[PDB]
RNA sequence: GGCGAUACCAGCGAAACACGCCCUUGGCAGCGUC
């Protein structure tokens, strides 16, 4: 099958950038190129067909060129509603074939996170098990370290991070610590170590068990 | 107009077997192409299998050959997959996909449906349970206060969380849900709050867990 | 140039295959016949 190897993988651009992905084919699909803007928790749209022919109510600013088997999509400059991923796909034979995407992001400034730290719940000592939360708001970049409060623990915790905000740009963060409850009551102050560009030094937000 | 409408999905053993439709209306599909693309938990678009029309000739990915079968019924004006033998590797959000007219549109898919879910796995549905997230603020720090809901130990996906039945919606954050080596999806919710509404608002999280039919809501306010 | 076939790749028929159309073209094809 054609393979459609797709570059860059993900790419962070400010507003007015021109932009110009790469989708390249294993071999000759002649024209039968089309791309894709996939945007969160949303069905993909149409952009462009046959490498190059813009779709109905598409704005301008997109446009697509064939070199041989190398066919780019290029955005003559970013804006404020192009947040999304991008894929080339390929329908010269079957089985058709999708690109890896791109993701496309917003640069914007540094931004700092804001702290805050979560006690497991006493609905929730009830069960047996203690998780301590620990939440890093609205920050800029995605790059930030959770360190958990004393020696350090290692393997017994995990992170999620939203997606990109549509309106500030900003991303956010949780850490949840589990162990036991009953390991939960040996142990005194519970703190998370956050370390972030936007800080000049690591910010430790922390708890004494009992109010 | 023109819409999709997915349906058939939901969660299944390896192996199982599994039938989407894809109910078209505001076209007819004996005049189209229509395509089934797949698209797993964070990853990229995968095409499936598609259907051409007056000769129905179908044409399938290597990693669906032989397991599905793809089929359309012009007086339903609804096509279909057929899915066995499935393994995890399939699970994913299905889309249904018309190819345009090729006057206007060339070979390209111009119209997708929102989806369906199907899950692939051996662990049986199980219900969240629901914790608070204390605010740390006080209700006279002048400040932002951060509250949240932490719903633990739940499968399949997906969980809607909701603040103030939908009336909050500022500064809401749900992150996705990760999976503990339990085998079990959790996730939190959150929202930052003036600091001035604590004690004259009020503040409940919704979380509805449709596959288990589990309907929770926790109250939210100053420990 | 004149007369008759031949539908390969494109294009076209709501149409990637199948079906149908278009005959020096849509390509600065090529076989018969004056």
């Amino acid at each position: 099958d054609i393979q459609m190897t797709q570059s860059p993988s993900s790419l962070s651009a400010s507003v007015g950038d021109r932009v110009t992905i790469t989708c390249r084919a294993s071999q000759s699909v002649s024209s039968a190129v089309a791309w894709y803007q996939q945007k969160p928790g949303k069905a993909p749209k149409l952009l462009i067909y046959s490498a190059s022919s813009l779709y109905s109510g598409v704005p301008s600013r997109f446009s697509g060129s064939r070199s041989g088997t190398d066919f780019t999509l290029t955005i003559s400059s970013l804006q404020p509603e192009d947040f999304a991923t991008y894929y080339c796909q390929q329908s010269y034979s079957f089985p058709n074939t999708f690109g890896q995407g791109t993701k496309v992001e917003i640069k914007r400034t540094v931004a700092a996170p804001s702290v805050f730290i979560f006690p497991p719940s006493d609905e929730q000592l009830k069960s047996g098990t203690a998780s301590v939360v620990c939440l890093l708001n609205n920050f800029y970049p995605r790059e930030a370290k959770v360190q958990w409060k004393n020696a350090l623990q290692s393997g017994n915790s995990q992170e999620s991070v939203t997606e990109q905000d549509s309106k500030d740009s900003t991303y956010s963060l949780s850490s949840t610590l589990t162990l036991s409850k009953a390991d939960y009551e040996k142990h005194k102050v519970y703190a998370c170590e956050v370390t972030h560009q936007g800080l000049s030094s690591p910010v430790t937000k922390s708890f004494n068990r009992g109010e | 107009e023109v819409q999709l409408v997915e349906s058939g999905g939901g969660l299944v053993q390896p192996g199982g077997s599994l039938r989407l439709s894809c109910a078209a209306s505001g076209f007819y599909i004996s005049y189209s192409s229509i395509h089934w693309v797949r698209q797993a938990p964070g990853k990229g678009l995968e095409w499936v299998a598609s259907i051409s029309p007056y000769s129905g000739s179908t044409y399938y990915a290597d990693s669906v050959k032989g397991r599905f079968t793809i089929s359309a019924d012009t007086s339903k004006n609804t096509a279909y997959l057929q899915m066995n033998s499935l393994r995890a590797e399939d699970t994913a959000v299905y889309y249904c996909a018309r190819q345009g007219y090729r006057r206007r549109s060339g070979r390209g898919f111009d119209y997708w449906g929102q989806g369906t879910l199907v899950t692939v796995s051996s662990a049986s549905t199980k219900g969240p349970s629901v914790f608070p997230l204390a605010p740390s603020s006080k209700s006279t720090s002048g400040g932002t206060a951060a509250l949240g809901c932490l719903v633990k130990d739940y499968f399949p996906e997906p969980v809607t969380v909701s603040w103030n039945s939908g009336a909050l919606t500022s500064g809401v954050h749900t992150f996705p849900a990760v999976l503990q080596s339990s085998g079990l999806y959790s996730l939190s919710s959150v929202v930052t709050v003036p600091s001035s509404s604590l004690g004259t608002q009020t503040y409940i999280c919704n979380v509805n867990h449709k596959p288990s039919n589990t309907k929770v809501d926790k109250k939210v306010e100053p420990k």
